């Protein structure tokens, strides 16, 4: 589509154009050089062809009446043009107004619970350790790129002013950090299961220099050719290609997290095989539900989804599915990875039991 | 020839029991009815002592109530600053295995072993402050279980064949043998004035041994089980063991019986280590469960529970001035508690 | 801060610095617990792993295996009872348990043995290395025929071979049908109590084969991995 | 002090029966488990049986399956091992020993050479006459 | 792909879109009289 | 076998543990209550010192 400035800069353009019984002089009427002026004349010009709506079909029908004088038969009125064959939504705003609401409640819960278990952990000095340092940076990653998504529906909804590209810059350096961060995540897991082990469990700085350096790096990258390049108005809009440079990363990110909850799901079977059933199926199928968000394994769905049209089944199942997915996402690993988890649920017994004691 | 030895030695234990019995005309636990309750003590942790990386098995306290050293089974053996905390030595261990050490009374050395059946003695004032193996105490066909110092030049060492021997470090070979034990020695405790002291063994068995005389003078057999801690009263006269039984038990070397036992029905894991207050009236015991009791020395009823330790206390230890308890535990850290008004 | 305070404060910052080498040295290293009986071949295996490589109180052997440091202790000097020293080893790798399986009238003794180390307070999550040692002298014995299972163990006469069984090729059943005998019922007291935290890993060994190395690296691994997994309440 | 004191022995033909029995006194006999050692001539200890605190879970030898019962008296405090068809491989000193500690699930040392909480046993021989 | 680059990007346009019809409604409404 | 040395030794320990001069429990424990009353403003831990003296701050 055009964009609404650059319509006026074409109408700016065609203005140009034409700066400078009786033939009338034209009217011109702050729409198109149709220079038409004839004793009778039925001047059926065809549609404006240069504005982007106006459909390029038919004609504006308009008249010179007689004598080649502007038809008038609207009282008190100075001319009259059957300028109406060229112009002959809602469903749209509809939906991204659904679309908002849904990811933002579940963006919402997911920060409450995520910011509760970092407080828990935080507190409880007994669970310091790589896992629980790997988690609080997970938490940490999603309430972060939920705090910068609420930030960018601020600016944005509700021209290339400082604030906004500054805003969508963030945004998506925090989204880039939390996939690099889910990806981290099970990247330790696999060298804590396999070719690691019998190593150690402190390749810690090297996993959060990763899992935040990498991030910057290609958002500055990006930002750099967005502001060489183009660096016209927000940086929300698309522009040419240049957009697959922080997402060609994500998606690699996702396929290896994939590859590898694959991997850790094969050795896990593998080793239920091993200790030994109707009970081993139901150990196995309930271990790889909850590894599952913890790699985000959701994300496979629709990973090679290309941009499809708004007005398409695929694009709205593809949408309702993620920002349902996604959203939920922190607050199912916030669960799962501290509520659920034993040593959690014992500290705070402890913790209470010894307060009520001594209280 | 058995049989008759037998007869006699039944014979014998009967008459020491009709004697015991005879003096026991009343219990502590009777007479102390009129005295003030203690009440509930509180105590909070005044300082986290972290850095060992196994479980601590034991530890001692200076004779200035300042240093202290902790003996880990990961092979160091470190000094700490009751104080600031500040670390003074961490002195490496031949033997990971350690399971006992010793701060002499002086300052001046300390002493360490475990199942090596070596006694280690470190020297603390070197001339260039370089902590090296003063001299090596070897003999010993069991476990080091437990060491105390008696001078800068004797030492008393159990260990778990039963037998315990007094040591010379200047010469570095026994002086006197104290045999009689059936069971491994776990732990002694010298009397304030070092002339006597008392060791429980895994025989559920007490008994006195003479450092200058070297004969054992009294027997106690109150507990049921192996005895494993054991601390004397203040003046000398009395003393207290734990077992595995979940139960206590002070005896009297006057009267030559149990005085009171203090156990409780919701405890039923083992004690691991116990101590006696600067006045005594404060009976500091450890337990399995995680966490340690304060028993009424008197009154026989819990005063406190020291809380707080992720693994079974193995070990604990009152300053000389009784400004606060140190208490370890397998879970790498050391724990100081003190009361506050 | 005074001066004295400061030197002291430097004092307990290098030996922070000495402790934590000390942390990384030990992390990086293992250790491991050599029991048996006296008929067993401990001083056997401890010997080929020892030339190899890949009074006193307490032996110990070093090797490496894949680059990784493996400590196993065996006992020399000790007293009979165990109840005591045998805590201390409450936080080991694993225990390396070796068993003569040649010997009938001392297998129960193995037996108990093996049931009193399963079931103690301390070791409930220490993993147990059952070591079937010495089996070419079980063969031979089997073969000879002079002495049977069945005096030893009655039940013996009701057991048949496990399907899963993969024997050596030049394997009498006999042979077969006595060793994964003698291993179901070292299993039956492994398995009759645990929940899961820790397990045991059979395997046969005859003392000479030059595997055993290679048998407890990856029991390690295997160890270290389920542990590491459980931390994640994956198992 | 705790003291076991066994009951039962003499000549006893092969194939017979005996009864064995022991005294317990110096400890709450319900909150220890109880195991059986025997000494044959010229053998070391050897566990026979053993018995839980309440007698819910016995375990015999397979040596003795079938062939002895265990069972115990927490209200007399009173252990005893029928013994029926006896052999003549049964001749040994009969040892009642005691779980070191109490409410706990596994005897690591009852059959030591110099157990201390054990008592002084009876002799048992069968021989045919 | 990306969901939420993706649904930014595309409300960027419905966004801007409906400023070019918007503006067109006005282009209208001021030429149906001028 | 020892067996006989042991048991003369036992015997001959029980003999040494037999003739001693036992006291009445009424006096030991009367001991020890006086001694714990004597130094009872001494301990610390029975007492809580003001946070002042108190070291362990
Ligand atoms: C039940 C939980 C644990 C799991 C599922 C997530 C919940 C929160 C989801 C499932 C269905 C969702 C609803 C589906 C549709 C709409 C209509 C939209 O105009 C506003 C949001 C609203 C009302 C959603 C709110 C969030 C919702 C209730
Ligand atoms: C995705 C990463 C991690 C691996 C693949 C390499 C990345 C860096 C590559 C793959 C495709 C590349 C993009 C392809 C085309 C263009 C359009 C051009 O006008 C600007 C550069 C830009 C936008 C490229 C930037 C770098 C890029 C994103
Ligand atoms: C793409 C989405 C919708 C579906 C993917 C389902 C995943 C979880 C499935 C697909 C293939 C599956 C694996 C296939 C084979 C094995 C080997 C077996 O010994 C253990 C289970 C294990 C390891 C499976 C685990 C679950 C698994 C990884
Ligand atoms: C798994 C790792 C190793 C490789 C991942 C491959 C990634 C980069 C692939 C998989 C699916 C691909 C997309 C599939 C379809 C389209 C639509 C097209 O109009 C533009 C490119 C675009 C958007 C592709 C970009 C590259 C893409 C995202
Ligand atoms: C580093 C922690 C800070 C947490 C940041 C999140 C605080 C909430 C900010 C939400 C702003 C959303 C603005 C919506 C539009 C408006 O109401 O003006
Ligand atoms: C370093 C900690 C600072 C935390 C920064 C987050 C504070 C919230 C700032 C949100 C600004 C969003 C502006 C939305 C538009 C507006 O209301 O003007
Ligand atoms: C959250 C996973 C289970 C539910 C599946 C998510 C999508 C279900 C329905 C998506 C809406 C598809 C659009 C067509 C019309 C409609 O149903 O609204």
């Amino acid at each position: 589509v055009m964009t609404k400035e650059e319509q006026i800069f074409l109408l700016h353009r065609a203005q140009a154009q034409c700066e400078k019984g009786r033939p009338c002089l034209p009217e011109w009427d702050h729409i198109l050089c149709w220079p038409l002026g004839a004793p009778g004349e039925v001047v059926a010009v065809p549609c404006p062809d240069y504005i982007y709506d106006f459909n390029h079909k038919g004609h504006a029908y308009r008249r010179c009446d007689r004598n080649g004088s502007w038809e008038l038969v609207p009282g008190h009125n100075r001319t009259w043009a059957n300028y109406s064959e060229c112009v002959k939504e809602t469903r749209e705003r509809e939906v991204f107004d659904r679309l908002a609401m849904i990811y933002t409640v579940g963006y919402s819960v997911s920060l409450a619970s995520l910011t509760v278990a970092v407080l828990i952990l935080a507190y409880f000095r007994r669970l310091h350790c790589t896992r629980n340092y790997i988690h609080m940076h997970l938490f940490l990653s999603f309430m972060l790129r939920a705090v910068s998504i609420f930030v960018k529906d601020a600016v944005l909804y509700s021209a290339g002013y400082a604030g906004c590209r500054v805003a969508v810059t963030f945004f998506l350096y925090f989204l880039a950090t939390n996939y690099y961060w889910i990806l981290v995540e099970g990247l330790y897991l696999h060298s804590l299961i396999f070719m690691a082990f019998f190593s150690e469990k402190k390749y810690l700085w090297g996993f959060t220099v990763f899992g935040w350096g990498l991030p910057a790096v290609f958002v500055a990258v990006w930002v750099s050719v967005r502001a060489t390049l183009a660096n016209t108005g927000c940086w929300d809009l698309s522009s040419g290609n240049k957009k697959w440079i922080i997402q060609v990363p994500i998606l690699a990110s996702i396929v290896l997290n994939f590859i590898l909850f694959i991997n850790i799901v094969r050795v896990l079977a593998t080793k239920l095989r091993e200790t030994n059933t109707r009970q081993q199926y139901r150990k196995l199928l309930k271990s790889t539900l909850v590894l599952m968000p913890l790699f985000g394994v959701h994300y496979i769905v629709f990973m090679a989804t290309p941009y499809t049209e708004v007005s398409g089944t695929l694009w709205q199942v593809q949408m309702h599915y993620e920002m349902l997915f996604n959203s939920f996402q922190g607050f199912f690993v916030a669960i799962i990875y501290c509520f659920c988890n034993g040593e959690v649920q014992a500290e705070i017994k402890k913790s209470w039991s010894r307060w009520t004691l001594a209280l | 020839e058995l049989d008759q030895l037998r007869q006699e030695a039944e014979q014998l234990k009967n008459q020491i029991r009709d004697a015991r019995k005879a003096c026991a005309d009343a219990t502590l636990s009777q007479i102390t009815n009129n005295i003030d309750p203690v009440g509930r003590i509180q105590m909070r942790t005044r300082r986290t002592l972290r850095g060992h990386l196994a479980k601590i098995y034991a530890m001692h306290w200076g004779t200035d109530s300042r240093l202290l050293v902790s003996a880990s089974q990961d092979g160091k053996l470190i000094i700490w600053d009751s104080y600031t905390t500040n670390k003074v030595h961490a002195i490496p261990l031949r033997s990971s295995w350690v399971m006992t050490c010793a701060y002499a009374p002086s300052g001046n050395y300390v002493a360490c072993g475990g199942l090596d059946n070596i006694c280690s003695i470190y020297n603390l004032k070197t001339r260039e402050g370089n902590v090296r193996v003063s001299r090596e105490l070897a003999g010993h066909t069991g476990y080091l279980s437990c060491c105390r110092f008696l001078d800068d030049n004797q030492i008393v060492t159990s260990s778990g064949d039963t037998t315990c021997a007094l040591w010379d470090i200047e010469t570095g070979q026994q002086t006197t043998t104290f045999t009689g034990h059936t069971g491994d020695v776990m732990s002694l405790s010298l009397a304030p004035d070092t002339r006597l002291f008392v060791s429980g063994a895994c025989d559920a068995s007490a008994k006195l041994w003479d450092v200058r005389e070297g004969m054992c003078r009294q027997t106690f057999t109150g507990h049921e089980s192996d005895i494993n801690a054991i601390c004397f009263f203040p003046n000398g006269n009395a003393f207290a063991t734990g077992s595995d039984d979940a139960t206590c038990r002070l005896f009297d070397l006057r009267a030559d019986q149990e005085l009171m036992t203090y156990s409780h029905d919701n405890i039923i894991c083992g004690i691991t280590s116990v101590s006696f207050s600067k006045s005594g009236r404060l009976l500091l015991a450890g337990y399995d469960d995680f966490n340690c009791n304060v028993w009424d020395a008197l009154k026989a009823d819990r005063a406190g529970v020291l809380a707080g330790h992720d693994n079974r206390v193995s070990c604990l230890g009152v300053t000389d001035d009784g400004m606060a308890v140190a208490t370890g535990s397998w879970d790498s850290f050391l724990k100081i508690w003190n009361g506050s008004s | 801060l005074s001066a004295e305070d400061k030197a002291a404060v430097e004092r307990s910052k290098m030996i922070e610095k000495q402790l934590q080498k000390d942390k990384q040295v030990y992390r990086a290293t293992h250790r491991l617990l050599l029991l048996g009986a006296d008929n067993s071949g401990k001083s056997t295996i401890v010997k080929q792993m020892r030339i190899y490589h890949v009074t006193s109180g307490i032996f110990e052997t070093k090797f490496q295996v894949d680059k990784v440091n493996f400590h196993m202790f065996d006992v020399g000097a000790q007293r009979d009872e165990r109840r005591k020293w045998i805590q201390c080893f409450n936080d080991v790798t694993a225990i390396i348990f070796v068993v003569d399986s040649s010997d009938y009238n001392r297998l129960q003794e193995a037996l108990n043995d093996f049931k009193s180390i399963w079931n103690n307070r301390w070791l409930r999550t220490i993993s147990v290395i059952l070591f079937l040692n010495k089996q070419d002298l079980l063969a031979e014995k089997v073969l000879a025929g002079k002495s049977k299972i069945e005096d030893y163990f009655p039940e013996f006469a009701r057991y048949t071979t496990p399907e899963d069984a993969t024997p050596e090729p030049g394997e009498d059943p006999r042979v077969t049908r006595a060793k994964y005998f003698i291993r179901d019922e070292f299993l039956r007291i492994s398995t009759a109590s645990g929940d899961g935290r820790h397990y045991c890993y059979p395997h046969f060994t005859c003392s000479v084969d030059t595997e055993n190395a290679r048998r407890i690296f990856n029991d390690c691994r295997d160890i270290i991995q389920r542990m590491h997994l459980r931390q994640y309440e994956l198992l | 002090q705790v003291q076991l004191q066994e009951s039962g022995g003499g000549l006893v033909q092969p194939g017979g029966s005996l009864r064995l029995s022991c005294a317990a006194s110096g400890f709450t006999f319900s909150n220890y488990k109880m195991n059986w050692v025997r000494q044959a001539p010229g053998k070391g200890l050897e566990w026979v049986s053993d018995i839980s605190q309440s007698g819910a879970s016995i375990s015999y030898t397979g040596s003795v399956k079938g062939r002895f019962t265990i069972s115990r008296d927490n209200a007399k405090n009173t252990l005893y091992l029928q013994m029926n068809s006896l052999k003549p491989e049964d001749t040994a000193v009969y040892y009642c020993a005691r779980c070191p500690a109490p409410f706990t699930r596994d005897c690591f040392d009852v059959t030591s050479t110099t157990y201390a909480y054990r008592g002084q046993g009876t002799q048992v021989t069968v021989s045919s006459h | 792909s990306v969901s939420e680059i993706q649904l930014m990007h595309n409300l960027g346009k419905h966004l801007n879109s409906m400023e070019r019809v918007e503006w067109l409604r006005k282009k209208l409404q001021d030429v149906h009289n001028f | 076998t020892a067996s006989i040395a042991q048991a003369r030794k036992l015997v001959e320990q029980l003999k040494m543990e037999a003739n001693i001069d036992r006291i009445k429990v009424s006096k030991a424990a009367a001991d020890l209550m006086a001694y714990c009353e004597a130094h009872a403003k001494e301990d610390p831990l029975l007492t809580p010192v003001p946070a002042s003296e108190n070291p362990f701050r």
